[PDB]
């Protein structure tokens, strides 16, 4: 959903008229409709009905630009609306790892790429601006592309202060202890801020399972130390 | 036919030559078509500034007025408008059907019956200010549209009428006021206009099927369904 | 030689002179060269829409097409393409050098071996559908441009048909296809032609050893590099 609309608000104001017509209206012009009387005229309107409405060709307003823009989203869209494009690996293949990115306010265009979707023919058209530059395959993801001087993980090494929201994947399907340890650690080597808690779905209580929620340490600290 | 096609040829000129008509009338249509191509094929088509209608009825005052502005014709012919108050009809005018149609447009059509205004009284120039009621003003004013027209003739000159000469033609052009119904269906109506316009060609198969208003509708309605 | 001025002569006529051909020659060339300055200088130059180009080899149909779209030359010209589809080719076409020199160069030049594509069948036009193989024309096209050029001829027009008057000579324009190798040391190549048209002045001390081609793509290349 959020794709398509990304397209919506985008192609509303194209302009383009690459081949005129000069049969269209060629010695007259028409106005709209003759108001009821002592009425306001529409001052706000940039399309009436039967008015002869202005169009003209895709160099001003910046057209040249927006004529290209929708067409690389449109065809974007198709790509994810594909049979192999939900597409996920055995979880045993796939190693922690936390990437910064933007909130769910921003463009799509400008958000981390999600690791359950098939990135060797997604990582290329996800974002136009990055498309120009020739940086599509530096974009924030989870994968990273063949035959490229990639640092493997640049992100967390170098300054952060366009980043607000630290995606975390390679964690379901595992163990409650083995994730929860693995990332505590993950916390440790990269110094970044984030609490982190486990509960259970059920109604009946498990044995000595309240020694994994983040409760029960400020007094389990203690124990251990004395041991 | 078709659009304008770009002039390919002109006459050139050297000494000791026999000079007829041709070679002035062509280098002055291939000079104009120059001018117009440049106003319409790099620029565009239609109503730069607003020309917005207004009707006004007072007890002394029955009028229509329009708003100064300029446009463009879809064949480069410039109009320039500036505070037209229209007070005086006459109905039943016969208008010739080429009025409206390309200027290479050679087949057969009818006159039509159109309601003409005017600024000025004249010998079948009714004042609107003498309708019966404020209603007969308003049932008057229903359901119409204007049209400015922009016609070309050509004056013969006749030494006979005291003239310096003859032998000759003058190109001169004026403006007319139609005021058009909106939808009839066995008259000239503007929705018959605007399909004379640009139905001219095949549109893609899923569009066969709406009118040129609707045509244009369903894009600005867009959003206020598929949300 | 140098770039186009704006012409401030053109004569005045008064009674009883007699008239030269000069003297008309040189009011057209005045109104022609206005039109083209307005469009060269007031909008700018090349290629509006586009003219995307395309390569099909199908068992039954072998040809290059060009998408349709409207551009203007360097000089003011106007060229309107439409749906163009080429399948015949002729080799070892002579054509002068002066064709692609300003029109202000008065020099004569030699001519160079070009191939011609052709949209109809002809004398000795060769077809594609010829071709061996699909290996033989992808053979054909590697490593080659597009040039569409816009020649003009005067021609002289006939003297003694029915009567025996004097005649002048008329100018046409006409558009032919070159299919030209992308880089050749000795022979005319895009690079050759880009080093022609761009180098005429000299450029900063600092970009003194790049090729055009190079000066054009350090700057598309600069963000995947200085980060």
């Amino acid at each position: 959903v959020s794709a398509f609309r990304e397209l919506a608000e985008s192609a509303f104001d194209l302009m383009d008229d690459a081949t005129p017509d000069t049969r269209r209206f060629p010695k007259f012009l028409m106005l709209g409709l003759v108001p009821l009387p002592n009425q306001k005229p529409e001052v706000y309107a940039l399309n009436s009905p039967y008015r002869s409405n202005f169009s003209q060709s895709p160099i001003y307003n910046g057209n040249q630009l927006r004529v290209k823009q929708v067409r690389f989203l449109y065809d974007r869209l198709v790509r994810l609306c594909a049979a192999d494009s939900f597409y996920l690996l055995p979880f045993y293949d796939t190693p922690l790892k936390i990437t910064p990115s933007k909130d769910r306010a921003a463009t799509l265009s400008q958000q981390a790429i999600p690791y359950y979707l098939n990135y060797p023919q997604l990582y290329q058209y996800w974002s136009y601006d990055t498309y120009r530059k020739g940086r599509s395959q530096s974009h924030p993801a989870y994968f990273y592309p063949n035959n490229a001087n990639i640092t493997p993980n640049s992100d967390l090494l170098h300054r952060l202060d366009d980043y607000s929201f630290y995606r975390i994947e390679g964690h379901i399907g595992e163990a409650n202890a083995t994730a929860l340890q693995r990332i505590l650690d993950y916390q440790q080597r990269y110094n970044l801020a984030f609490d982190v808690i486990t509960l259970k779905i059920g109604n009946l209580q498990s044995f000595q399972d309240i020694n994994i929620s983040g409760q029960f340490d400020d007094l389990n600290a203690d124990f251990g130390r004395i041991k | 036919t078709t659009t304008i096609t770009i002039p390919n040829s002109y006459p050139i000129f050297t000494p000791n030559q026999v000079l007829t008509n041709k070679d002035l009338n062509r280098v002055v249509t291939y000079l104009d078509e120059q001018n117009r191509l440049t106003r319409v094929y790099l620029i565009g088509m239609g109503i730069v500034a607003g020309m917005e209608v207004s009707s006004i009825y007072q007890p002394g005052d029955v009028n229509i007025v329009v708003a100064p502005g300029c446009g463009i014709t879809s064949e480069g012919y410039i109009i320039s408008l500036a505070e037209t108050k229209l007070t005086h009809y006459q109905s039943g005018v016969s208008v010739p059907s080429a009025l409206f149609a390309p200027s290479e447009e050679q087949t057969a059509a009818s006159t039509d019956q159109l309601v003409e205004l005017f600024e000025q009284e004249g010998n079948n120039r009714l004042a609107l200010k003498n309708l019966p009621d404020e209603n007969a003003f308003a049932r008057f004013l229903a359901d119409q549209t204007l049209v400015v027209v922009y016609e070309l003739q050509d004056q013969q000159r006749d030494s006979c009428l005291l003239d310096c000469d003859d032998t000759g033609k003058d190109r001169n052009f004026r403006l007319r006021y139609f005021l058009l119904p909106r939808s009839v269906p066995e008259k000239l109506s503007a929705e018959a206009l605007l399909q004379q316009g640009f139905s001219r060609e095949p549109l893609p198969q899923q569009w066969r099927d709406f009118s040129i208003n609707d045509i244009f509708q369903a894009q600005s309605s867009f959003f206020q369904n598929f949300f």
